[PDB]
């Protein structure tokens, strides 16, 4: 029931505000997150429009395959958070050493607004691969965006403009051009009482 | 077309 392909499983994933009250005390909110502690499908027909769609899109990386590398990730975000820093973190294991390239597109009305792009190493692990990108800024995009659902007058608008705010994660093999994972990430605001929730679904067409 | 009104698992509107 994992994020995981044939070469690459995403163990970790987090997007957090951690606010520094002064040089030893930290506070740390986590707005989603996987890995802290089969799959059903969904259609990818049924997605295709909340995210970029042209030559690259989602659509065309679906189509070149391999289609087990492709998920759909629903968050139930946790807004409810009151020397701050904005921050991302996500470790891979794969059985290979591989040079990887994680490309992060944040999209609004499924078009593109920003791209970032890492490239990430391997250390040897008990056998098996690691790749991790610990605390990597979040764009001013996407700080300026959760800034403004915060100032919105209700949670039912927060839902509503959720609905456009999309990313898209593609992992590639930087030496083969490999699709080792592609995850869409759709979000709406949590309601539960304990914390921040997830849906994992397996793309099909 | 709303999220709603489109061909779903009734789990994504089921939040854990």
């Amino acid at each position: 029931r994992s994020v995981a392909s044939s070469k690459l499983w995403m163990l970790e994933f987090s997007a957090f505000l951690e606010q520094q009250q002064d040089p030893d005390t930290y506070n740390k909110h986590l707005f989603v997150h996987i890995g802290q502690s089969y799959l059903e499908a969904v259609d990818i027909r049924q997605i295709y429009d909340k995210f970029p769609e042209k030559k690259g899109g989602l659509k065309d990386l679906f189509e070149r395959g391999p289609s087990n590398a492709f998920f759909l990730v629903k968050f139930w975000a946790d807004l409810n958070t009151n020397s701050s820093f904005y921050g991302v973190s996500s470790q891979y294991e794969s059985p290979e050493n591989m040079i990887i390239t994680c490309s992060t597109k944040v999209c609004s009305f499924g078009k593109q607004v920003v791209e970032k792009v890492e490239t990430e190493y391997a250390r040897y692990e008990n056998g098996h691969y690691s790749y991790r990108i610990h605390r990597s800024p979040l764009c001013e995009y996407m700080i300026n965006f959760i800034h403004k659902l915060k100032h919105l007058p209700e949670k039912y608008m927060m839902n509503s403009v959720l609905e456009n705010f999309t990313i898209l994660q593609v992992v590639t093999n930087r030496d083969t051009q490999e699709t080792l994972l592609c995850i869409a990430y759709v979000f709406e605001v949590s309601a539960s009482e304990h914390g921040a929730q997830h849906h994992i679904y397996r793309l099909v067409k | 077309v709303p999220m709603r009104k489109r061909q779903l698992p009734a789990s994504f509107w089921e939040e854990p």
